[PDB]
Formats: structure tokens, sequence, C-alpha cells
RNA sequence: GGGGAAACUCACGAGCGCAAGACAGAGAAGGGAUUGACAGAUUGAGAGCUCUUUCUUGAUUCUUUGGGUGGUGGUGCAUGGCCGUUCUUAGUUGGUGGAGUGAUUUGUCUGGUUAAUUCCGUUAACGAACGAGACCUUAACCUGCUAACUAGUCUGCUUGUAAAUAACAGGUUGUACUUCUUAGAGGGACUAUUGUGCAAUAAGCCAAUGGAAGUUUAAGGCAAUAACAGGUCUGUGAUGCCCCUAGACGUGCUCGGCCGCACGCGCGUUACAAUGACUGGCGCAAAAAGUAUUUCCUGUCCUGGGAAGGUACGGGUAAUCUUAUUAAUACCAGUCGUGUUAGGGAUAGUUCUUUGGAAUUGUGGAUCUUGAACGAGGAAUUUCUAGUAAGUGCAAGUCAUCAGCUUGCGUUGAUUAU
């Protein structure tokens, strides 16, 4: 053993680790579509598998991203070489992923792409992919110096109740112009996949959803006593 | 191991707890190893004489009974005694006698009280914030 | 408080539509049928349902 | 060459579902071996670690509190056992947030 | 504004120190850029701060000319994010049909019904989306299930006091057990049953009975459309623009200040006593916390009249130890006897202790004194329907020390309306 520590305080101390990975991947990582983080904590290593879009650029040309934050995280908690690991996993269905979709319109935003434009554009990949609805709000100055707020939606939409938690995915980000800071949110809501078969949207359905199965006529022979 | 001729009740009250144990023989009633005689306020101590004096001696004089309470305060302590107590006589009855008397001991006791038979419900509120309280709130100046 | 909503006189509704010669004036025969023929993602939703429509089976042998 | 080991498994998680995943298939394997005894899962009492934060990063004037909640759930499992046996029960896929600590004391 | 500020915090004030003035161009520097510092003055200060005094040091760069860091400096009417509020009220949309040249309208309603634009029904509307509901967390039911030496019970041994197969207590024990205790699975409630009860017999309401539970079981979490130039540049290495840039609005150090008092206005603690105060006695909680090893909870033990000190023996990163206790109302005795009385204790003066370099402008605590207002409160006005109000203590946040605050936890338990 290392040291003897608090289940209570080594936990909140696991969390605060944890978060403090995310907030250096999403800030450090900030170019590919960046979704998530989890990690694994063994005797021996640390396993660190970061979800994004875009695994490519995590790499690099040749691990020079990939060696970089290796070397970050050591040089940061201390590590041996063999105790840290990071993998890259691709989440197969970008339409699905937020943090990316918000990341997307980050980037056309920039290119000074006009905004309905834009909106619809993701908005339009988001339910290509299969999203059940999707949701963007742009605040900020967009025409003039006084603050506007614009919403966009299409398709289908939870906010309130235990369900929002589940079905609901959202990220914001703060998106930089000479004029100042203008502020993005996109709310995808997911799917409903039944079968953990795949990696996509909720496992377990909307409370709301209450389906009769009418019944069915099928092949019936009987057993009866012949006559002669 | 030999099976003990034993009963176990238990009988609750707010945070109180009393778990009453029913043997056969010269009747007792200790409380925590004591007669209710001692039991801290007197005025209730009538409370746990009540399902006694209902039944009547008869049936209690047949029994030791030996009822360890742990629990909240004095008065909900006195009320899972009396639950424990109650109950525990109804045990009895249905294992080492009839159904029958388990039937009328019941119907008994609840024609006079179903707290003995049935536990309240009831516990503390937690309290909501901006209040000395669980629903009172913190005094407002309107004007 | 104790009136009930939409997806619940939906589901009602439904149950009997489909299943009337399988059902029952007692609630627990006619929630664990419910329970064998759909989807009901609650306890409690099931219940208000399986409720709802035994109602509906005795006000159906009343008449109309 | 016997040895007669009683084995000690604390298992410790934030998510509940993990670790009774863990806990379940830990009894379940184990009681699949012959030369095993398991003293079966010890629930030990849930932690709820809570901080009240207030809302407003202001005092702007009403006062809203956040209930903010983590659950600690914590799970014993003993096993009466040899080395090999042991490194076979420990041999499946865990969720990520579960704390697994083993310990072992000889019994003659 | 976690806004309980002794330093710090900290922005305020008085007096002093550093550069953490990068980077580029020019000049200067190795035959010297610059750092440091005894000692005497000096200073609040062993600040080499300054001055005299030289010895070190060896490009870490100095002077200008540009310019960045940095900024708890301005601007929430430049902004993000978050958060209050309308409001937890029940609201808000669109498609296809109907009506208007049109803005618009129907849908989205006379009427019942619901906590609810909840439903029923009416129906030029038909179907839908958001919000409500659904959901989720906690609390309440299981003598049935799955198990437990980090829970308890019993069984058999023993021990003590006793005439003891009495009683009450310990210590042990087992292919033992689940009532109590954890807490996983699954049950359970659906307003169930009944009702020549009210409902145009429809939604629903009502009562009685059963029930652990029938106020949407209880208490909460979440919170549509739209706003309100609400609050926040002082939470943020989220920022636009503006400002300060070397005796700086940068980063430190020392002492004050935010607690300064004629007064005005808010939360609140404590009281005006007999349903009381005081002196004894009394095996009644719950929920929280807790050591990067002596530091965190702390149990014994010892010293002191006391707050508190030892360090003598120890446990616990905790269902194992502090502890399943140590709370206070309450109860039982006894004093006191309706009077500014022991009610009530503000305010004061000595002593003692503890946290801290630092307690003076009393950090807290202890002992003697000292004992004020207050004899139930003008006009006004707050919150509140059941384990609820109210009283009563306990923890957690803050935190070295400091709760009259907050956030929670139980105990004792109502009057009056559904
Ligand atoms: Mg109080
Ligand atoms: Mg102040
Ligand atoms: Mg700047
Ligand atoms: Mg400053
Ligand atoms: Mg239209
Ligand atoms: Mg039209
Ligand atoms: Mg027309
Ligand atoms: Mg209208
Ligand atoms: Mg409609
Ligand atoms: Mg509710
Ligand atoms: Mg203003
Ligand atoms: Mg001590
Ligand atoms: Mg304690
Ligand atoms: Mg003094
Ligand atoms: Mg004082
Ligand atoms: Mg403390
Ligand atoms: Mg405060």
């Amino acid at each position: 053993t290392t040291r003897a520590i608090n289940k209570k305080k080594k936990f909140v101390a696991d969390g605060v680790f944890n978060a403090e990975l995310h907030s250096f991947f999403s800030k450090s990582l900030q170019d590919a579509g960046y979704a998530g983080i989890e990690v694994r904590r063994t005797p021996t290593k640390t396993e660190i598998r970061i979800k994004a879009t875009k695994p490519q650029q995590v790499i690099g040309v040749e691990g020079k991203k990939h060696k970089e934050l290796t070397q970050f995280l050591q040089k940061r908690f201390g590590y041996s070489d063999d105790q840290i690991q990071i993998w890259a996993e691709p989440i197969k269905f970008k339409g699905l992923c937020a943090s990316a979709q918000v990341e997307a319109m980050n980037y056309k935003l920039l290119k000074d792409v006009p905004v309905r434009l834009a909106a619809n554009y993701i908005i339009k990949s988001v339910i290509q992919d299969g999203a059940k609805g999707c949701e963007i709000i742009i605040s900020g100055k967009l025409k003039q110096q006084r603050a506007k707020t614009m919403k966009f939606k299409q398709g289908y939409m939870i906010c309130t109740g235990q369900p929002k938690n589940d079905y609901i995915d959202v990220a914001v980000r703060h998106v930089f112009f000479k004029q100042g800071i203008m502020g993005v949110k996109v709310k995808i809501m997911l799917p409903y996949e039944p079968n953990p078969a795949k990696k996509f949207g909720v496992k377990t359905p909307i409370p709301d959803n209450v389906i009769i199965h009418p019944p069915k006529q099928i092949t019936d022979d009987k057993e009866i006593r012949t006559a002669v | 191991q030999q099976k003990p001729q034993l009963v176990q009740t238990f009988g609750r009250k707010k945070n109180a707890v009393a778990v009453a144990s029913v043997r056969p023989g010269k009747g007792l009633l200790k409380v925590n190893g004591s007669p209710i005689d001692m039991i801290n306020p007197q005025i209730l101590q009538a409370k746990i004489y009540e399902p006694i004096l209902l039944l009547g001696q008869q049936k209690f004089a047949n029994l030791d009974i030996r009822i360890r309470v742990r629990g909240s305060g004095y008065t909900s302590q006195v009320y899972a005694i009396r639950q424990a107590l109650s109950k525990g006589i109804v045990a009895y009855h249905a294992k080492y006698v009839d159904e029958n008397s388990k039937r009328e001991i019941k119907e008994q006791l609840m024609q006079y009280d179903r707290s003995l038979l049935v536990a309240d419900p009831r516990r503390m509120e937690p309290k909501k914030c901006g209040g000395r309280g669980a629903r009172s709130k913190m005094q407002k100046a309107y004007r | 408080g104790r009136v009930r909503t939409k997806t619940v006189k939906r589901a009602a509704k439904s149950l009997i539509e489909h299943y009337y010669s399988k059902l029952t004036n007692d609630f627990h025969f006619n929630k664990k049928i419910l329970s064998e023929v759909a989807q009901v993602p609650s306890k409690r939703l099931r219940n208000k349902i399986a409720g709802f429509a035994t109602h509906l089976m005795k006000r159906i042998q009343k008449g109309p | 060459e016997v040895k007669k080991v009683r084995v000690r498994i604390t298992l410790t998680c934030k998510n509940l579902k993990s670790v009774e995943k863990a806990t379940s298939e830990i009894v379940s394997r184990a009681k699949k071996t012959e030369q095993v005894e398991v003293k079966g899962p010890v629930r030990m009492p849930t932690k709820t670690l809570v901080i009240t934060v207030r809302k407003s990063p202001c005092g702007e004037g009403s006062k809203t509190w956040d209930r903010f909640e983590m659950r600690i759930y914590k799970r014993i499992i003993d096993l009466t056992c040899n080395v090999p046996d042991v490194k076979t029960i420990t041999n499946f896929r865990i969720d990520p947030g579960v704390e697994i600590e083993l310990t072992m004391t000889a019994d003659q």
C-alpha cells in the first residue's frame, strides 16, 4: 500500500483527478472533436481512454500530440512510463456527440459563415445521424453592440424531468471575436436504443412510451382420437 | 442446537425500537433488565400496563417476557415497548397455542387501540433551507 | 387530485381494445396481464393504467 | 502443498450497478469452483457525501441551495481458498469506478 | 457576495521594498554589464532601504527608443457562463383544414372536472411538440427471499452477587438463526372494497371499511415560451473596449481600517418568571464529521478547586476506533415564595486558562464580585395546517482561534382550519 486514505477523501480526490484531466484534455485537445475520458486504475497502471471524433489528431504526426500528452501527464503528476497509458477511442456516431457539434459550429462561425446557415447545417447533420431532435443556442452580440439570443430547434426535444439527464446531451463553447465573447450551446436529444448491441443513444426508454401488443394467429395441430 | 420455546417481536415509534422476547413461565416484565416500575417518566407506565390490564393478568402469569429498548427519547420508547409487548403475546399464541386465540386477542387489543399492533408511520421532517424548521421560513419584508 | 392523465387513458383504452376477452374485474389480475402484454417503464404507471382499465371494465359491464 | 487461506475482498464504488456486477460475478465465479467456500456479499452502510452549495455566484437576493450527493457503496466478500483460485476468480472485466482490495489471512 | 476580516484575507488608509520592465532596434559591457553583503550611522524593522565603506560576483544583462507580462482598476447598458425574478403560477407553439383583402383568428371553448390548457365533453376543426404529468432521490410496509465477526439473536459452556435449571449482569461457543441491524432482489397502492352518498351516473368529488401507506402517500430534485437593458468584469488562464505601467492601479513587508458613533432602518439571540429559577438524582437521540503518521477525530490514566495541562497506556482513514455512547427539553426529590425576588442577567473590575509570532481596540473559556433595561409590548406587520407549529439540544460549513449566522439532525409535541 502507499498511504491509507479516507474512502470518502480518496473518492472525492479521484473525482477531482478526473475533472482535472477533463479540463486538461478539453483545453489542450481543442482541434479534434473531443468528447469524453474514461479512467481505469490498476495498481500497476492508469489507463485513460480519450473518446473523440477525430482520433487522428489526438495521435498527431506519428505521436507528436500523443507523446506530448503522455509526457505532460508524466511531468504533472509524476508517473513511471509503465504507469501511464493513453488510448484514443473513436466515437462511431459524430452526430450524437454534442461537444463535437459545438466544435463544428465554433469552427464554422470563425470563418464568418452566417448564423442561420451554419446552425441549419449542423442540425441537419445531427438529425441525419438519427438523433430525435436537436437545438442550438447562440448568445451575445450578433447584430450589434446590444446582446441578442437566438435559438434554433428542429425535431423532438425534452427539457424537464429525469429523462432530461438521460436523453439530452449538452455542450457549450465560448467563441472569440474581435468584438468579444459570443457563446454557443448544443442540445442533442439522443434516440432510444433498446439493445446493448450498439453504442447509441439511451438504453432505457422514455417513461412515457406505452405500447400495447396485439395478438397473433399461428400454426395449430390438435391431437384427436381417430374414428374408424 | 435445541430450538428454544422463544418468540421475538419488535415495536416502533419514531427512532425508538423495542425487542420483546417471550418464553413460558412465571411472569416477569423486564424492560432493559428492570421492572416497569422504574421506567423513567412515571406517568406513562400505565401506557405499558394498558394491554396487560386489557388482556387480564391471566395471560401474563403464564409467560416471562423481557423487552430491551433502545431508541430516541422517553415517550417514543414507551410506545415501542407497548407495541412489542402487545404483538409479542399475539405471536406466542400463534406458534404455541391455537390460531383462534391469536385472532381473539388481536381483535381484543385493536378494539381498544391500534397503535399496539400497528406502528406510527410518522417520522421527522427534514428541513427546507431558508427557515428555522421543516416548513416555517425566514421573515419577509414586503412594503 | 386523483384526476387521471392522457397517457394513462390512451393506454387503458388500448389495453381493453385489444384484450377485453382476457380482462378481469380484479386489478391484481389486470396489472399482470398488462405487464405481459405491454412495455410499461414504471411500476407506478402500470398500476395507474391497470386501475383505470379495471374501472372501465366495470363501466363496460354496465353498458356502452 | 495445501494452502488454506482466507481471502478478504473489499469493493468500493460510487456507482451501484458497477459494484453489484462485480460482487455478483465474484460470488457466481467462486461458487463455480469446488475448492471454494464463500461468505457472501456483506453490504456496509451506504456512505452519502453531501455538499450543500448556494446557487448564484452572487448575493442575488433569493437564497437557493444545491444538494450535491455522492454515494459510496462498500461490499465485502470472503473466500476460503488457495492463491491460484483467487487469481481465477478475479479474472473478469470490471467497470471503471470500482476499487478492489484483497487481504489474505493464513488458516491452519 | 458562503461577506463569521485581529496578521493574511484586501480592494481602504500611512510609511517603506522588489521587478517576476518579457521581446525587438540603438548604444554600453569581458580591460566589466550587473548580484550580493559584513560594520558605523539609518530605520518601525539583522529592509544592503538609503549613506560612508570596499570586497565579492562574471552576462543571469544597464541606458535610452518601442512594446509585453501583471492589474480585487472602470464599464452587467460592451459580453459569455452562471444565477435570481415574474412562477412551480399553467402556460406556449407549429402543420393540414375553416374564417378575414389584411394585421389576425379558429385549434387554445359554454360547461363540468383536476394541484395542472389535468381530463371529460362541447366542437370548423383534425391531429401533434414544449411546459404539467411521466420521471428521479429521500422517508414509511415485508416474522417471505439473498446474506453478514466491520451487525445482532439464540444454543451450549462458564464468571460474579445469590439457597440457587430464580433474577440481573459479564466472558466464551456454532457445519446455528434473521425479529431487531445493515441493504441488495422482488413484492406493495391502483383511490382498493362497499355505498338507491353528490355528481345531468362522464370525468370526478365524498364517506365508511381494510390497509404500512390513500392530502398527486410525505418531503424534495428537475423546470416550456417569453421576457426584466434584474445580479455578477471582485469566482474563473471566459472575454470586447477603457484605464494604471517603476516613488505603478504590478508583486511584497510593517502598522492601522473595514468592529470607528447623536442617530435612522433589517435579519436575530435573550428575557420580562410559579406551565418558573436554582440545588441534587435519573444507564432517552439522530445525523453528521475524522490523521500526506504525533499534525485529524479522540478513548483510558494522571495532575489542577477551575477553564485546562501532562504525556503514562491506547484505537481509528473507520459499520471495526472516538461510539453504536455524552444531547437538551421531560421526569423524581429538595430549596426559593409573587417583591426589580435567586425572575432577568446587560455593563463593569481583579485574578486563571487556551488558540495564535502577535490577542490591548476585552478571540474564546474559568473564579469571585457587579448587577441595568425589561412587569408581556403604539401605528404597523411576518411565517405557518401534522411529527407541522413551538420549545429543545446536536452536528456540518466557516475555522489556528472566533456562531447570536447558515445548512442540516433528531427530542418533546400542540391550538385552529381541510
Ligand atoms: Mg434552534
Ligand atoms: Mg463587514
Ligand atoms: Mg490585460
Ligand atoms: Mg493590488
Ligand atoms: Mg395556422
Ligand atoms: Mg391557414
Ligand atoms: Mg384566405
Ligand atoms: Mg388564447
Ligand atoms: Mg387535442
Ligand atoms: Mg411530487
Ligand atoms: Mg441597473
Ligand atoms: Mg488531553
Ligand atoms: Mg464526535
Ligand atoms: Mg483587558
Ligand atoms: Mg464576552
Ligand atoms: Mg472544529
Ligand atoms: Mg454567514
